[PDB]
RNA sequence: CGGCCCCCUGGACGAAGACUGACGCUCAGGUGCGAAAGCGUGGGGAGCAAACAGGAUUAGAUACCCUGGUAGUCCACGCCGUAAACGAUGUCGACUUGGAGGUUGUGCCCUUGAGGCGUGGCUUCCGGAGCUAACGCGUUAAGUCGACCGCCUGGGGAGUAC
């Protein structure tokens, strides 16, 4: 939809799903709380936290504010050239550029969420925390600044930025 | 006091982008000078200038894209006291070169590119990310 | 018509009043009341240095009775 | 044209006061002070305000819809005036939050302020206790006052006019989000900061921000009437 | 500290505002506690505290028009 | 009675109630109170959950 | 670091003219060195006070509160320098938009404004680029960095053991 990379119909990965309560001045919250992440396999910055009355709206709402105002990020399906050494929130992850040949090795549900996030290829083991909302942040915040440039001149490219910068 | 003085030159550069400043000044070495040559010409810096009869003093012009500031960092590697060389068939990949290493070879400062053509290794002095 | 250098009124609207003297008891009576203390200078927004080298003058003024120390002798 | 050096010196000459507080990342559009007032520097500003209303001409032949927002005591009537007519809408009994995101619930809430203004003329909730009525009238005084110079606004708006950005910062911050071209008007502690085309001003002295807003307003209602004209003749030509 | 200055025209109340300039200050306030030397350097001056809210206030004046509550 | 027949086949009931509210204010009335009971989802405590929407005078 | 003063003496702040010309940085060990009270002997000792009594409180002046009341507090010299040794933040140095207050060297000004502008000084409010879990910092960093040092690696038990 709009600015967002040629995904076709949306990706509906759901990580985790809750629900959270007070129940401190007038009974406990009715609501629950949704973590999902839509990627596209080519790369997006797509990833929302939400919440509502029930269990069906928390989820698509959260799939609503991981769609709408993202920008598409133009990697060549696994390889990458230029990744940022992600941190988010205490949560770090550390990229390099790779071959996607070797494939990818990740435990718990984290093989299955690399892959729709497009960014699988170039990941190497987090440290810090191990929260499941922060670790996942590897196609957002570690896209922030990239290219992944398949022309010959890649070293004159960035002359190629400087003398429009003049 | 005065340490590292490439260490103090790369952080005028970094900084200098940061505070959107259009010019940058400080001291002159026979270093700073050929490295300034091999950052002209593949645009890491947008040009330079030499001064100073009585002591060499260096000016520099910081690189931009669109206005505001395009390069993350720019530092120093091998340093006082952790000097790294690197040999011909060992030279580093930076950033699948769309980034530079700058690099002194017995032959001069130039590119990994360049020092990986002729066959020589040395001192890999300074990088971008 | 300039270079004045303090006719009147000119540098701050309130004056330093002596700085290190206290043989003269008037020019100190300019900071103690009748009660017979020191004012603050938050008080009058006095400038510092005027205030800390009076209050060394006061005090030797005070131990040979030239004013009085103490508000019982009003 | 020429005319937008004019009302920028005849306004600017104020040189504002603000106290002697301000905003560092303001400081090359600050002259230094003369005892303790605030100077702003004109010379400055006269790049500026030629780079702004040459940009609000290229939108006057693209839009439908104005938004005025950032209204004050001092800025109220200039709000007003700059419209001049319902194809350019204005809030002058304040904006409020989530007035542009929320647009859906606005459409509603306008839905029931003609709805209960044609009843209550008509006489028709008048019925059961004078109260239930009168609670009513009121809420729909408070409608018609909140609405009155937006009621009739048939969809999101192109542009943004922001006269101040103190108290209005939300307002720029969604229509950055909603992807809208913001033009400012900045005080001495506001930043130009951030936002896509400024002139620098002052916020205190009511006979320049008069004028400010007025030359802008004028800008781009004039160079819609032109374009206007222009549309027509285009169209036209198609059947024949 | 009904103050030695006398007010003016003579009564039986004392106009003690009218009096006092910097008297009972510093002087017969601390009442019956253990006198400390150096204390007053950290737990007293508190200036740099109240030039904070003299112009915070100077600035919220121009704000509260700027709002609109003016 | 329409509610009631899905807890009674033991059916997920994940939105159930939610489109009872909006059903029954897309096909007329000014507003409609649901609140739901018998132990929802097999909990082994008493646990309701309600929903309002438009006006309904108490 | 505080009566006031003198005797002995440091370090810092401005400013011009001149001089030498990496003579630099950091630093285990190290010698020297105490806020406060501890403390040996000589000189001295008004009030307050651990302890101790008794009152009062809620069963502990030694939880809470008061009154008496002793070593102490005070000085000279002499012994190992502890802690909340800090904007809880090592050092020194290079670099990064500034405005204004308190207040000081000093060019200029009804020095008309403890003000302005010109340029340094500590000190303090304010917030940008950037950084932070959060408060918060931001040219006196918690930013960009530089070198070298100190120091930490789950809690209790242990700041003791050894």
């Amino acid at each position: 939809a709009h600015i967002e990379k040629q995904a076709g119909e949306l990706q509906e990965k759901l990580i985790a799903v809750n629900r959270v309560s007070k129940t401190v001045k007038g009974g406990r919250i009715f609501s629950f709380t949704a973590l999902t992440v839509v990627g596209d396999g080519n790369g997006r910055v797509g990833f929302g936290y939400g919440k509502a009355r029930e269990v069906p709206a928390a989820i698509q709402k959260a799939m609503e504010k991981a769609r709408r105002n993202m920008i598409n990020v133009a990697l060549n399906n696994g390889t990458l050239q230029h990744p940022v050494k992600g941190v988010h929130t205490g949560s770090r992850v550390f990229m390099q550029p790779a071959s996607e040949g070797t494939g990818i090795i990740a435990g718990g549900a984290m093989r299955a969420v690399l892959e729709v996030a497009g960014v699988h290829n170039v990941l190497a083991k987090a440290y810090g925390s191990t929260n499941p909302i922060n670790v996942v942040r590897a196609t957002i915040d570690g896209l922030e600044n990239m290219n992944s440039p398949e022309m010959v001149a890649a070293k004159r490219g960035k002359s190629v930025e400087e003398i429009l910068g003049k | 006091s005065m340490q590292d003085p490439i260490a103090d030159m790369l952080t005028r550069i970094r900084n200098g982008q940061a505070a959107n400043k259009a010019a940058v000044t400080m001291p002159s070495s026979k270093l700073k000078v050929a490295i300034a040559n091999v950052l002209k010409e593949e645009g890491f810096i947008e040009d330079f200038k030499v001064e100073g009869d009585t002591k060499p003093e260096l000016e520099l012009t910081l690189k931009y894209f669109q206005g505001k500031a395009v390069v993350e960092s720019i530092q120093r590697v091998s340093r006082p006291g952790l000097r790294i060389y690197k040999r011909k068939d060992e030279l580093p990949k930076v950033m699948a070169g769309l980034g530079i290493a700058v690099v002194s070879t017995s032959k001069g400062v130039m590119t990994d590119r360049a020092a990986r053509q002729a066959g020589l290794g040395g001192e890999i002095i300074c990088y971008v990310a | 018509a300039r270079y004045f250098r303090r006719r009147k009124f000119c540098r701050f609207t309130a004056e330093g009043v002596q700085e290190i003297d206290y043989k003269d008891i008037a020019t100190l009576k300019n900071y103690i009341t009748e009660s017979g203390k020191i004012v603050p200078s938050r008080i009058t927004g006095t400038r510092a240095k005027y205030q800390r080298q009076l209050a060394r003058a006061i005090k030797r003024a005070r131990y040979l009775s030239l004013l009085p120390y103490t508000d019982r002798h009003q | 044209a020429t005319v937008s050096m004019r009302d920028m010196l005849k306004a600017g000459v104020h040189f504002g006061h603000q106290t002697r507080y301000w905003n560092p990342k303001m400081k090359p559009f600050i002259f230094g002070a003369r005892n303790k007032v605030h100077i702003i520097n004109l010379e400055k500003t006269v790049p500026m305000f030629n780079e702004a209303l040459a940009e609000l001409n290229k939108i006057a032949s693209r839009k439908g819809k104005i938004l005025f927002v950032g209204t004050k005591r001092a800025a109220s009537e200039a709000v007003k005036d700059a419209a001049l007519s319902c194809d350019q809408f204005f809030v002058n009994h304040r904006w409020l939050g989530g007035m542009l995101t929320n647009w859906k619930t606005v459409r509603q809430s306008i839905k029931r302020l003609k709805d209960l203004e044609t009843q209550s003329q008509d006489g028709t909730f008048d019925k059961l206790t004078k109260k239930e009525a009168l609670m009513r009238t009121r809420e729909l005084e408070k409608l018609e006052n909140s609405l009155g110079g937006i009621k009739d606004m048939g969809g999101l708006p192109d542009a943004l006019f922001v006269i101040d950005a103190d108290h209005e910062h939300i307002a720029i911050k969604e229509a950055n989000n909603l992807g809208i071209p913001v033009f400012a008007i900045v005080d001495t502690n506001s930043d130009p900061d951030g936002v896509d085309f400024v002139i620098p001003g002052n916020d205190d002295a009511i006979r320049a921000v008069t004028l400010y807003l007025g030359a802008v307003a004028a800008t781009v209602r004039e160079g819609r009437s032109q374009d206007l004209a222009s549309q027509a003749e285009e169209s036209f030509v198609e059947a024949e | 500290p009904v103050i030695k200055v006398r007010e003016n025209e003579p009564f039986d109340v004392a106009l003690r505002r009218f009096k006092r300039s910097c008297e009972k200050a510093g002087v017969l306030a601390e009442v019956r506690r253990r006198e400390f030397y150096e204390k007053p350097t950290t737990e007293r001056k508190r200036a740099k505290a109240s030039a904070v809210k003299r112009h915070a206030k100077k600035l919220a004046r121009e704000n509260a028009r700027r709002t609109r509550l003016y | 009675d329409s509610i009631t027949s899905q807890l009674e086949r033991r059916v997920m009931f994940r939105r159930a109630m939610k489109r009872a509210v909006q059903n029954a204010m897309r096909l007329g009335a000014k507003g409609i109170k649901v609140e739901v009971s018998g132990r929802l989802g097999g909990a082994e405590i008493a646990r309701t959950e309600w929903y309002r929407e438009g006006r309904v005078p108490l």
